[PDB]
């Protein structure tokens, strides 16, 4: 268990660094960590990329169904009273429902206050934020899938 | 909006 | 084909920012229209059973994945618990008894399936409208 | 439970009695 | 000029049957507006219901995602102008014969060949939507719609046909309140009822209502959800968030802006999926 919170992620587009919130959601964190730590995004792609609302990514076929943890196939969602879903650039868990956490993940664009009851908010971009408002703007269909690769080159869980 | 939107790729130049 | 593989759920927060018309699946402007190849008696048989008595059974595939209530106005099903057009009912109540002429024999006076049953101020405001 | 037990057979075979009756395998 | 397969067809003219029978032509009548042939279908409703076959042909009712014979909204069940100045844009169409009639139909139809799923321009501002309309969507429709219309010769007392005179009677009609676009009648009265609601009444005073009783918080609001509601009104003088009756106690400088969130919030401000809990503050030293 570290905690440096910088996240040297290469992407398509360009290299991220993500910053990491140990402080409220350690368990999420670890998992990813220990995912990442194995390669599990080194070349896969973005599925659901919505104009001014989110970028969810982090699914291997890219059909909006792939994922799985160290915690079994499925693991917690965590919280914190002051962490809410209010700005852009906040990366979270992609998920279903509650008590249910796939691999994948996603990127906000705006104060989403009635979504902070929910999902594990995980991280935030700090360098790179003009890199993200980028990648929001790639054409999707009404289905929400891109034109063309826009593939995470590797990753690495720097700490 | 009133313009358009505006795409280049993830590596290269800029898509016209 | 797997079940597993239709039936996992859709990872995120639903996309709230449409509408819920245009969120809703379709594939024609309104709603997913697709071809049926139903019975055609049992069709026209709950068809005249709603038709009649307002009430009927539902159709569906995948609506709450079990669906076996009756539909329309749901008390007076179970006030003649079930029945439907085609059955000699339980009374015989409310008829009305027309009176028959099936000779063929006097002349204006035969009315056979033709018979006019046994039965047989606003002026002024229709008046000022027109 | 009580008279369902032959009201359903009252509606199965007043029913099926018309849905293969007239010979579906009028015309001219 | 155009096949189909299925209509439109909002709800109340469906009718109340899951089971109707419906019947379809090839080339039926031309379109009200464009004179173009569709494939005009036919259907009960209901039991005491006329038939209301088809109006406008599958073009016209997706340009602007309207219904097929009683010409409303598609998303709604309200009229045409009613939508574009609810949603503020117009997405204009000509008035004449050809002088960019016809035109415009057939190249709008030639851009529309590939979808088939959604209006032309109206899919970019029906999502941001279900603010000023949604007070006005009447569900559970009356099917008023679809009764049979007056016939004459009970107007003239005449009528031979007794009770089986199919269309109705005894309903004189009055001639003083009854196209596509602009105008229409009952928008007119429909807009004056939407303008003229039933509020609280403004009380004699200068502005001094800048504090107001909002409450029903639960576990919805939050501190920072309802001041960032109103960090885009201005700047508050205090805030407190009172859980022992979930409510919040926000106040404006120079009232002005918080005026309009006595505007935004007569049992009106919808953020986190509730029926916000609204009544009137002291603002009185009490
Ligand atoms: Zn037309
Ligand atoms: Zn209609
Ligand atoms: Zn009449």
């Amino acid at each position: 268990s570290w905690q440096p919170p910088n996240v040297y992620l290469e992407t398509s587009m360009g290299i991220i660094v993500l910053e990491l919130y140990w402080k409220h959601a350690p368990k999420t964190c670890k998992n990813f960590a220990e995912l990442a730590r194995r390669g599990y995004y080194n070349g896969t792609k973005f599925h659901r990329i919505i104009k001014d609302f989110m970028i969810q990514g982090g699914d291997p076929t890219g059909t909006g169904r792939g994922g799985a943890s160290i915690y079994g196939k499925q693991f917690e969602d965590e919280l914190h009273p002051d962490l809410k879903f209010t700005g852009a650039g906040i990366l979270a868990m992609a998920n279903a429902g509650p008590d249910t956490n796939g691999s994948q993940f996603f990127v906000t664009l705006a104060p989403t206050q009635w979504l902070d009851g929910k999902h594990t908010i995980f991280g935030r971009v700090c360098q790179g934020i003009g890199m993200v408002n980028r990648v929001g703007m790639v054409e999707t269909n009404s289905q929400d899938r891109p034109v063309d690769d826009v593939k995470i080159i590797k990753a690495y869980p720097s700490g | 909006s009133n313009a358009l939107a505006i795409q280049v790729d993830s590596e290269g130049k800029i898509k016209y | 084909p797997t079940y597993e593989t239709m039936f996992a759920p859709e990872f995120g927060p639903e996309n709230p920012f449409r509408t819920q018309q245009m969120a809703a699946p379709r594939n024609m402007l309104s709603g997913y229209a697709e071809p049926a190849h139903i019975n055609d008696f049992m069709f026209e048989q709950q068809r005249r059973t709603f038709a009649t008595y307002g009430y009927a059974l539902d159709p569906s595939l995948d609506n709450h994945q079990v669906s076996a209530k009756y539909i329309g106005s749901v008390e007076e099903a179970e006030k003649n618990q079930g029945l439907t057009v085609f059955e000699t009912g339980q009374k015989k109540t409310e008829k009305r008894k027309k009176f028959k002429e099936n000779d063929a024999s006097n002349i204006d006076g035969f009315l056979g399936p033709w018979a006019k049953y046994v039965d047989e101020e606003e002026q002024k405001e229709l008046d000022e409208i027109t | 439970s009580e008279e369902k037990l032959q009201e359903k057979a009252r509606k199965w075979q007043q029913l099926q009695a018309k849905r293969y009756a007239e010979k579906r395998k009028v015309d001219a | 000029w155009e096949d189909a397969d299925f209509p439109i067809l909002c709800q109340t003219c469906l009718g109340e049957n899951p089971y109707i029978r419906m019947t379809k032509e090839k080339y039926g009548k031309e379109c009200k507006i464009c004179a173009r042939p569709f494939t005009v279908f036919r259907w009960c409703p209901g039991v005491r219901m006329r038939f209301k076959k088809t109006e406008v042909c599958q073009t016209c009712s997706k340009l602007k995602n309207v219904c097929q014979t009683c010409l409303l909204d598609l998303e709604y069940g309200l009229p045409i102008q009613v939508r574009d100045a609810g949603l503020s844009f117009k997405d204009d169409m000509p008035k004449s014969d050809v002088n960019k009639e016809y035109y415009t139909q057939n190249m709008e139809r030639e851009i529309s060949n590939s979808d088939g799923t959604r209006p032309v321009g109206m899919l970019g501002k029906a999502t941001s939507t279900s603010d000023m309309l949604l007070k006005l969507a009447r569900t559970t429709p009356y099917y008023k719609r679809n009764r049979p219309h007056i016939c004459s010769f009970w107007v003239k007392g005449e009528c031979k046909r007794g009770e089986e005179c199919p269309y109705r009677h005894e309903k004189p009609t009055d001639p003083d309140d009854p196209r596509y676009y602009g105008i229409n009648d009952p928008v007119a009265d429909k807009l004056l009822k939407r303008a003229s609601t039933m509020p609280r009444l403004d009380p004699p005073e200068d502005k001094t209502i800048t504090t107001l009783y909002v409450g029903g918080l639960g576990d919805t609001i939050t501190e920072t959800d309802l001041r960032n509601h109103f960090y885009q009104f201005g700047e508050i003088r205090t805030i407190t968030v009172v859980q022992r009756q979930q409510c919040a106690f926000i106040q404006f400088a120079t009232r002005q802006a918080a005026e309009v969130a006595a505007e935004k919030s007569f049992n009106k401000l919808i953020v986190n999926g509730r029926r916000l809990n609204v009544k009137w503050g002291r603002s009185q030293a009490a």
